[PDB]
């Protein structure tokens, strides 16, 4: 049961990840949409208006799915490799009420990237059934900036 | 940064056809690869896509089994090979780079699947009997008749004569395909400058050169 | 109703530590930051850091990295803060106070803590003695009399104090206390009618918890 | 799972005049793209991120919209803006194309220019005879073409060609070819082509002995 | 870190009147900016979130802004405003506060209330004499006292205390107390205080009422 549930293929449209805020500028826009594992092209990630461990992005599924893992990834623009070695997860039913992932009795701190291209896996146990999603950098190298993919199943 | 596609194929059907998409620099490795069908007549159809830092491909719905997206980084080239070839596989394919939207489209490749034999076109001159003129002006021409299968490329005077052509689509003749191309320009052009037209026929290896000349009646 | 209780003013000699908690109530406690805030007397606000309950996390400014640290006990729903080695820039209010774990929520900095008073001295704990002021001979003025009471060598702060057990409260003036040779003095003013005064009773209540003292003293009219 | 609906398939418009062509998703969008296509002719890129011109675009083209609903604008049509437009979304799996939108100019009306040929004796030679008439250059595509042959009608044999509407001029012509075998085409000697929109036509003729 | 500069960082006016305060952060904030108000007793309360939105439990008469890179509060005044205003960023770490603005109520003048005190038979018997002089209920905040003994200038001995602006009528208030040993009290008789705002004199003298 660890099957991407569409970061990647588009499965998940655009419309269903959102984020607290993303980067915008003149050349470029960092949306919460760009963050699809091994994204190319321009600007091929997510990155917060700021960078806090405040900042969130969200994703909908639309349908109570099962997850039990997600992938995070970094980026690289120019010299600069953009990436978030730690982070929490919360879900939502409503999409309003959050609630932090858990683990033995501690609000569980996941162990992200190392560098800017190779994915990174984490396990999700136990298995977490949920139709929303948020992930929320803790701590990053330079500026936070990520690609991910949820795996589980229906 | 350009996008090169192979030369028109002809396939009987039930066979393999490979089709190669080329870029002009390295940086396709930086944009992802899209695979788009014109049927004849029809409009544009997504077949899927494929990463080019992965190698990953991913097929629309309608694409899923004969079809496959490789990649060769080294030459800069992506393919698409379609396997047990049908009759509806006829059609143009492009390849496509993404950059915010399909910024870069190759020029296409005429793909025609069919047990039929290849026939190069006969190519004879048009021109008024005995070079009557209309006037300040002269209309000549070029037949390419009896052909199998598409396309053919015709163009006047190695195409630096574009102005004033009508390349007429070509028609079922009735197992062949029959192409006919006008090209007017002014009557103290012709005879005294020179006019002709260019046929090539790829699936035949065909290339013809056709001096347009004046003609007693016949 | 979410609340955030800090603990009673503390008194260290330099050197030492001292460990000051936040207790909060009214919400759950894993899943909001605790952050920290120092303001020195007269000076303004200065952020510490912040920790995360559910996690442990712990978030510090580069200032207090070797001075401050923080912990977290979810049994009983309070943050503790720790400064080690004791100057006299350390003495100050402390206070507490919450974000949201992500933003987009009101609860942004929306609860703070009464603060929590540090005092670096070697001072000793000094209790105060209490004496009454009225004018001499009840001496009127006007159609009213100011009375007070005069609150002298106590250590540390804080000192209460209220008039007839907190009854009377309009036409009271407490001035901060003022510290000399390791001594603090504070006074009080209380303005009635001439009419209320001496017919009836008017009492200072001063408290003095550090050294668990409690005094009411009565106000009378003395010769000269 | 997105749909694109353009509407409508095909749309008429003078030179000088403001389209503005529609393109609704079935479900929101991040951003909408353009392309346009031409006879014979790979897509070419319009607009990117639903109003972003690509390189190379005239700047009376324009895009808008958001959510649902985008459209496609060209301020002032010229004559090789004749095309078929396509939209396009990349938010879900998968990649859609809309239907696509015809643009077609009107022009005033035009006679065809008729040029007649006769067989090269080339094609003789190997037993076929192919009599060739242009019809070049007119306006509407409302042109009939007739052959005589010795001035008699011929219907048989005949083949026709239309080229869509001109870049420059926004015609259309039409190529007629009269198929005849060397034999029954040298039993004859004069050849014609007809043109008919009114009720009088336009005539070309050649003659097999004489110039 | 990101740099909060807020001005005029000192402010008076009067009932009513319209006031603003302003931040300036060294570095883009987008917007993640409290404004905090801390009263005397030091008491702090959020007055706004997030740039511009109101503090549910925040009279409607407080409202923030902001025209990058300046934020402001503003204040469209009553007695119970008075206070020292800070502004927080929160874009990035560390939290930094500005430096903060005393909002003073602008009242019309007064002069103090002035009350002298003796000291007590309990601080005698102690060995110490403390006199006492409070200054009530005054406007401005700038007043001076002076000590005489006997009709001649004490200067040595004398501690003073300011209350500061009241929450409902807006004047200040000070205790002004002049100490001696018992010994030295005894060897004089009479005692006076004196505030400047001429003066306005209190005195009592120990041999009769």
């Amino acid at each position: 049961c660890s099957m991407p549930l569409g970061m990647e293929s588009k499965a998940i449209s655009d419309a269903q990840i959102t984020a607290s805020s993303y980067f915008t500028n003149m050349f470029a826009t960092w949306s919460p949409s760009k963050a699809r594992l091994h994204l190319q092209g321009r600007s091929n990630a997510w990155r917060p208006q700021v960078n806090n461990p405040k900042e969130w992005l969200q994703v909908d599924f639309q349908k109570t799915m099962k997850v039990t893992g997600v992938t995070t990834q970094g980026v690289k623009s120019l010299l600069t490799s953009m990436y978030v070695k730690e982070f929490l997860i919360s879900s939502s039913q409503d999409g309003h009420q959050w609630t932090l992932f858990f683990q033995n009795g501690k609000v569980k701190v996941f162990q992200g990237n190392q560098d800017s291209f190779t994915p990174v896996v984490n396990s999700l146990d136990p298995p977490l059934l949920t139709r929303y999603l948020r992930i929320h950098p803790q701590s990053w190298v330079h500026q936070i900036a990520l690609r991910m993919e949820v795996l589980g199943c229906e | 940064i350009q996008l090169v596609q192979s030369g028109p194929e002809l396939k009987k059907p039930g066979k393999t056809v490979k089709i190669s998409c080329k870029a002009s620099d390295y940086t396709f490795t930086d944009y992802s690869l899209h695979w788009v069908k014109q049927a004849p007549g029809k409009g544009l159809k997504w077949m899927g896509w494929i990463n080019t830092e992965t190698g990953d491909p991913a097929y629309a719905d309608d694409f899923k089994g004969r079809f496959a997206f490789s990649l060769e980084t080294s030459v800069r080239t992506a393919y698409l090979q379609i396997n047990n070839l049908k009759n509806e596989d006829t059609a143009i394919y492009f390849c496509a780079r993404e950059d915010d939207g399909l910024a870069s489209w190759g020029q296409g490749t005429t793909l025609t699947v069919s047990s039929a034999k290849t026939t190069a076109p006969s190519v004879y001159p048009l021109a008024p009997v005995c070079g009557d003129t209309t006037g300040s002006s002269v209309t000549l021409g070029c037949l390419v008749k009896g052909y199998f299968p598409e396309p053919v490329t015709l163009t006047w005077n190695s195409g630096s004569l574009s102005s004033g052509v009508h390349t007429f689509p070509a028609v079922l003749q009735s197992d062949l395909y029959t192409l006919s191309s006008s090209v007017t320009v002014t009557s103290s052009t012709w005879p005294s400058q020179s006019i002709t037209c260019n046929v090539a026929h790829p699936a035949s290896s065909t290339k013809v050169d056709k001096k347009i000349e004046p003609r007693g009646p016949a | 109703q979410v609340q955030l209780q800090q603990s009673g003013a503390e008194l260290m000699k330099p050197g030492a530590s001292v460990k000051i908690s936040c207790k909060a109530t009214g919400y759950t406690f894993s899943s909001y930051w605790i952050e920290w805030v120092k303001q020195r007397p007269g000076h303004g606000l200065e952020w510490i850091g912040e920790i995360l309950p559910g996690s442990g996390s712990t978030n510090y400014n580069e200032r207090f990295k070797g001075k401050a640290s923080f912990t977290a006990d979810s049994s009983s729903n309070t943050a503790y803060m720790q400064l080690s080695s004791l100057t006299s820039e350390d003495s100050a209010v402390y206070y507490c106070t919450r974000t949201s774990y992500y933003f987009g929520s009101s609860y942004d900095f929306d609860v703070w803590g009464a603060g929590t008073t540090v005092t670096v001295s070697s001072a000793k704990t000094t209790a105060p003695s209490v004496y009454p002021l009225a004018p001499v001979c009840g001496d009127t003025t006007g159609s009213s009399v100011t009375l007070g009471c005069l609150v002298k060598g106590y250590f540390p702060e804080p000192v209460t104090l209220t008039w007839n057990s907190g009854s009377l409260s309009s036409g009271v003036h407490t001035f901060p206390a003022l510290l000399q040779s390791d001594l603090y003095t504070l006074s009080s003013s209380v303005t009635v009618t001439s009419s209320t005064w001496p017919s009836q009773s008017i009492t200072c209540n001063v408290a003095h918890p550090a050294s668990s003292t409690k005094v009411d003293k009565k106000i009378e009219p003395r010769g000269p | 799972q997105i749909v694109l609906t353009q509407s409508p398939a095909i749309m008429s418009a003078s030179p000088g005049e403001k389209v503005t062509m529609t393109c609704s998703a079935s479900s929101t969008v991040s951003y909408m793209y353009w392309y346009q296509q031409k006879p014979g002719s790979s897509p070419r890129f319009l607009i990117s991120d639903t109003s972003n011109l690509a390189s190379g675009v005239p700047v009376r083209f324009s895009g808008s919209g958001s959510g649902t609903s985008y459209s496609l604008t060209i301020s002032r049509i010229e004559a090789e803006d004749a095309a078929t437009y396509y939209c396009q979304h990349w938010s879900s799996y998968p990649l859609t194309f809309g239907g696509g939108t015809k643009l077609e100019l009107k022009r005033a009306d035009a006679a065809p220019t008729v040029s007649i040929f006769p067989p090269s004796s080339e094609q003789l030679t190997s037993g076929g005879a192919s009599v060739v008439c242009f019809l070049n250059n007119f306006y509407p595509k409302d042109i009939n073409v007739k052959w005589k042959i010795d001035g008699s009608e011929r219907q048989n044999g005949v083949l026709n060609s239309w080229t869509d509407q001109d870049s420059k001029d926004s015609t259309y012509s039409m190529s007629s070819t009269l198929t005849l075998t060397k034999d029954e085409y040298e039993r004859h000697n004069s050849y014609t082509c007809e043109a008919t929109h009114s009720t009088s036509p336009i005539v070309k003729s050649f003659n097999r002995n004489e110039c």
